[PDB]
């Protein structure tokens, strides 16, 4: 409740669309890759960013 | 009559309408069912452009669903003794069942 | 070749005014175009410098509906009446077409300056 | 004989060879979209009536320019030469040049129009909207004179498919520009002929696919300020070409040009009920019908499926 209380507020009226709450108030990635070159350019490293 | 009606009047002309459909329904008679079709359309009036013949719905595919009917998929029969090619996966016979020719 | 358009109609007489009722008896030039779902009035030409509202009784007499002008539409007619400043209109809810026919035969087969 | 040519050539670029066969018309094959008191209908006529000149560049080797003068009467050339000297100003019209010259004993009028292309619009939407992969060669010479690929891309089969070989969505994104352009072109024109006070309707088989027009011999003048575009046949047939080319991307943009990047939305907008406004507004300016964003106000089923 903290993120999305945060964010609703900064809305006009409190709407927003929902394509976006997990978007931002989400803590858990899960990233799914087809092959090793696809691989390559997201989940380069220890870290990454998107 | 039909550029007027297309391209130049606003709302609905249901003589119009009414006279296109008697004359689609004259030489163009369908039978539908859930996208598989079979018609009966005119031949001396397809021949030179009156009713679509094939190449008039390749284009219409073409340009309005983002597709291409390639003419490898389509029948087209010559002769109306026996009936459709193909129509919901039922080659048709005609027969001679009792005293009359039925189709089966 | 497209063209304007041929074979256009022509005018009828009826009255109109700038505010409800302002219909005395017959102040305008309205034009006709005799569709057959009925009479179909097109435009409006009256020397009176604005007018806003105008009323032509149906074909069952007790049906007389109110129509609503456009702004003015100023220009000359070299006429039998010599020099004649008019004011043209049509009726709102007409598209660009309709103002292409009788603009287009006004100015084909009438006179202006 | 000989003179024509160096005729022709006014004040410009005298680097002409004819494409015909000397001081008569040449026969071409184009689309149309007539309508006069007997024939209606939108398809593929034979043009007669056409002297066309080819202008080249340096080194002696041929460009897309081309000098389509034109052959008729003589009312229609007193008409031309008023309603053309009311619309000179306007920067979206071809600019024409008249004289009057001789063939055998007939002071025959001529009418040169100056620096168009070879396929106008209608030839692109027909082409576009009749396809017939058996017989497509001015869509060949439409994709491969722009650059928008090579004539060694049409030597992979299945190259007009959109199942198979789904780059030919890219192969076409690069006519959007050039579709843009026409459109802003047409608005400048009718703003022009609005504010100059001419009435006519306008064609497909008009705007030269660089977006210069010529052909007033159908408009008729009135009192400046009054003037009305007839147009319905012009965008109502350019509808379908406007999605599958991609012309609308390139609003994508900080500004609209294709050299910068996106535009950052803010992700808490929703409303998006101006930015529609706007574009139908700058585009579409003179399309003569209520076009109401929010759906919900929409009067009737016709007018729900007009605006969606
Ligand atoms: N610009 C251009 N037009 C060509 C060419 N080949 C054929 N055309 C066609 O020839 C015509 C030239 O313009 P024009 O004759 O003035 O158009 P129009 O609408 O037939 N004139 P009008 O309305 O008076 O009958 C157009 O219809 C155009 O499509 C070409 O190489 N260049």
């Amino acid at each position: 409740n903290d993120a999305l209380n945060n964010i609703i507020n900064n809305a006009r009226d409190g709407c927003v669309p929902l394509n976006i709450i997990p978007l931002t108030t989400a803590a858990k990635l899960m990233v799914v890759i087809p092959d090793y070159n696809t691989y390559k350019n997201t989940c380069d490293g220890t870290t990454f960013t998107y | 009559r039909l550029y007027e009606c297309l391209y130049r009047n606003r709302d609905v002309d249901t003589d119009f309408v009414n006279e296109f459909y008697a004359y689609l329904r004259k030489h163009f008679s369908m039978m539908i069912l859930s996208d598989d079709a079979v018609v009966c359309f005119n031949s001396t009036y397809a021949s030179q452009g009156l009713v679509a013949s094939i190449k008039n719905f390749k284009s219409v595919l073409y340009y309005q669903n983002n597709v291409f009917m390639s003419e490898a998929k389509c029948w087209t029969e010559t002769d109306l003794t026996k009936g459709p090619h193909e129509f919901c996966s039922q080659h048709t016979m005609l027969v001679k069942q009792g005293d009359d020719y039925v189709y089966l | 070749n497209n063209e304007l358009s041929p074979v256009a109609l022509r005018q009828m007489s009826c009255a109109a005014g700038t505010t409800q009722t302002a219909c005395t008896d017959d102040n305008a030039l309205a034009y006709y175009n005799t569709t057959k779902g009925g009479r179909f009035v097109l435009a409006l030409l009256s020397d009176l410098q604005d007018l806003k509202w105008a009323r032509f009784p149906k074909s069952d007499g007790t049906g007389t509906i109110y129509t609503e002008l456009e702004p003015p539409c100023r220009f000359v007619t070299d006429t039998p009446k010599g020099p004649k400043v008019k004011y043209l209109y049509f009726i709102k809810g007409l598209n660009n077409l309709n103002r292409g026919m009788v603009l287009g035969s006004l100015a084909a087969t009438v006179r202006l300056q | 004989a000989q003179s024509f040519l160096n005729r022709v050539c006014g004040v410009s670029a005298a680097r002409l060879t004819p494409c015909g066969t000397g001081t008569s018309t040449d026969v071409v094959y184009r689309a149309f979209d007539i309508y006069n008191d007997k024939v209606a209908g939108f398809a593929k006529f034979l043009k007669t009536n056409c002297c066309r000149f080819q202008e080249k560049d340096e080194d002696d080797n041929l460009i897309d320019s081309y000098f389509v003068v034109k052959r008729h009467t003589f009312s229609n050339y007193q008409h031309e030469e008023t309603i053309y000297n009311l619309l000179k100003d306007c920067p979206a019209v071809a600019k024409h040049d008249f004289f009057k010259f001789r063939i055998d004993g007939d002071m025959v009028p001529h009418i040169s129009r100056q620096r168009l292309t070879k396929y106008t619009m209608a030839d692109l939407v027909y082409a576009l909207r009749h396809f017939d992969e058996g017989n497509c060669d001015t869509l060949k010479e439409i994709l491969v004179t722009y650059n928008c690929c090579d004539d060694d891309y049409f030597n992979k089969k299945d190259w007009y498919d959109f199942v198979e070989n789904p780059d030919i969505l890219r192969v076409y994104a690069n006519l959007g520009e050039r579709v843009r352009q026409a459109l802003l072109k047409t608005v400048q024109f009718c703003d022009a002929m609005r504010n100059a006070g001419i009435v006519g309707v306008l064609t497909l088989d008009n705007q030269d696919l660089n977006g210069n027009w010529y052909d007033f011999g159908d408009f008729i003048q009135t009192t400046p300020g009054s003037g009305v575009p007839v147009v319905d046949s012009y965008y109502s047939l350019l509808m379908p070409i406007l999605t599958l080319t991609r012309a609308l991307t390139a609003e994508s943009h900080v500004d609209t040009d294709l050299t910068k990047p996106y535009i950052k939305w803010d992700l808490l907008k929703y409303d998006f009920t101006e930015e529609r406004l706007k574009l139908f507004d700058r585009y579409f300016k003179y399309w003569d019908q209520t076009y109401h964003p929010n759906c919900v106000n929409c009067l009737d089923d016709r007018c729900i499926l007009h605006c969606a």
